[PDB]
């Protein structure tokens, strides 16, 4: 399986973005895809969980209210929109995959860190003035 | 002479997930510890404090049969003195472990197209299992800040993940099932032994 | 870290003879369990021969006789020879380092696993 990133960028503070994740080849009946982040300086982060559905979407506190994860409904693509930019937000983003758990009759979509199994090349986004 | 069913344990056509590993006792029968080498199945036979030609020589009051599935890299964590995920929070081996490890590849029977999911692995835990222990909680384990009070949120996981095991994975990441043999000699009258 | 690069097969004429050879950079190839594994579609891994850092050699029932295995002095390249090849040897061949040193007879643990080539025999 291959997962690929596009989309970084240089933004002014406030700015927008849009982040992709190009997923292929998983053939897993139910997954779950999660956007992390790298600071410099710092551990990596998680930042989004989505279904595979996408109808079940989970933000960290920080970003929480600025961060919308949507998937495409023709395309096996996710995206990570970033409205209302901060400075701090700066760091190496990358797409990760997981199987989802089945347990007594309930699906649960989480990312945990050490649990991925497969991870993106990430790139870079850097918001200055 | 009566033999040790061996066959009950290796050929059973359910194997439990390895948090809820399964262990057989197995007393006071004879076991020919030779169908076991001379097979190909067998990817993995490696014993710790005691050598396979002397098996036979020897007795033991009674034989544990631990049995579960695992992930192929991850098979290098059962044995004594190993780290990871599995050795940590799944199933622990003593450091004086006495006994044989065997792990075989089946792939043709725990694999299906899309995914199998109904194999798990604990993945959370406040601390190290101690060895020989089977904790089967499920309770949300919290992980940040904020209070959990069993709502998966993105600081609050459920604390098993499934393995999605794949035909199409390389070999791997194919599942592997896994039976650990502990010997035990306690003081009372030894009735395994070799059959010569 | 390890790389096991599998070379040879294809389609072979029964009683055909095809010489696999492994080649494994990034360990010291010396003291170090090697052996060949056969996967037929519909079962699982089954382990045809293997050859300890002692010369020590293990074959199946199945390919006793028909197989013979090589493994190479100043070289990191182990040989498996297979002669009379029949319909039922139909498969896939892997490479795989036994993870300890200095192992014996029934002591195998093949953790690291090559890439295999399919070997088909048909007429």
């Amino acid at each position: 399986v291959q997962l690929q990133e596009s989309g970084g960028g240089l933004v002014q503070p406030g700015g927008s973005l849009r982040l992709s994740c190009a997923v292929s080849g998983f053939t897993l009946d139910y997954y779950a895809i999660g956007w992390f982040r790298q600071a410099p300086g710092k551990e990596r982060e998680g930042v989004s969980c989505i279904s595979s559905s996408g109808g079940n979407t989970k933000y960290a506190d920080s970003v929480k209210g600025r961060f919308t994860a949507s998937r495409d409904n023709a395309k096996n693509t996710f995206y990570l929109q970033m409205n209302s930019l901060k400075p701090e937000d700066t760091a190496v983003y990358y797409c990760a995959a997981i199987a989802a758990t089945y347990y007594s009759g309930s699906y649960y979509f989480q990312c945990p860190h050490d649990g991925m199994d497969y991870w993106g090349k990430g790139t870079q986004v850097t918001v200055s003035s | 002479t009566n033999l040790c069913p061996f066959g009950e344990v290796f050929n059973a056509t359910r194997f439990a997930s390895v948090y809820a590993w399964n262990r057989k006792r197995i007393s006071n029968c004879v076991a020919d510890y030779s169908v076991l080498y001379n097979s190909a199945s067998f990817s993995t036979f490696k014993c710790y404090g005691v050598s396979p030609t002397k098996l036979n020589d020897l007795c033991f009051t009674n034989v544990y049969a631990d049995s579960f599935v695992i992930r192929g890299d991850e098979v290098r964590q059962i044995a004594p003195g190993q780290t990871g995920k599995i050795a940590d929070y799944n199933y622990k081996l003593p450091d004086d472990f006495t006994g044989c490890v065997i792990a075989w590849n089946s792939n043709n029977l725990d694999s299906k197209v899309g995914g199998n999911y109904n194999y798990l692995y604990r993945l959370f835990r406040k601390s190290n299992l101690k060895p020989f222990e089977r904790d089967i909680s499920t309770e949300i384990y919290q992980a940040g800040s904020t209070p959990c009070n069993g709502v998966e949120g993105f600081n609050c996981y459920f604390p098993l993940q499934s393995y999605g095991f794949q035909p199409t994975n390389g070999v791997g990441y194919q599942p592997y099932r896994v039976v650990v043999l502990s010997f035990e000699l306690l003081h009372a009258p030894a009735t395994v032994c070799g059959p010569k | 870290q390890v790389q096991l690069q599998e070379s040879g097969g294809g389609l072979v004429q029964p009683g055909g003879s095809l010489r696999l050879s492994c080649a494994a950079s990034g360990f010291t190839f010396r003291r170090y369990l090697m052996g060949w594994a056969r996967q037929v579609p519909g079962k699982g891994l089954e382990w045809v021969s293997g050859i300890y850092s002692d010369g020590s050699t293990y074959y199946a029932d199945s390919v006793k006789g028909r197989f013979t295995i090589s493994r190479d002095n100043a070289k990191n390249t182990v040989y498996l020879q297979m002669n009379s090849l029949k319909p039922e040897d139909t498969a896939v061949y892997y490479c795989a380092k036994d993870r300890m040193d200095g192992s014996t007879w029934p002591e195998r643990d093949f953790g690291s696993w090559g890439q295999g080539t399919q070997v088909t025999v048909s007429s």
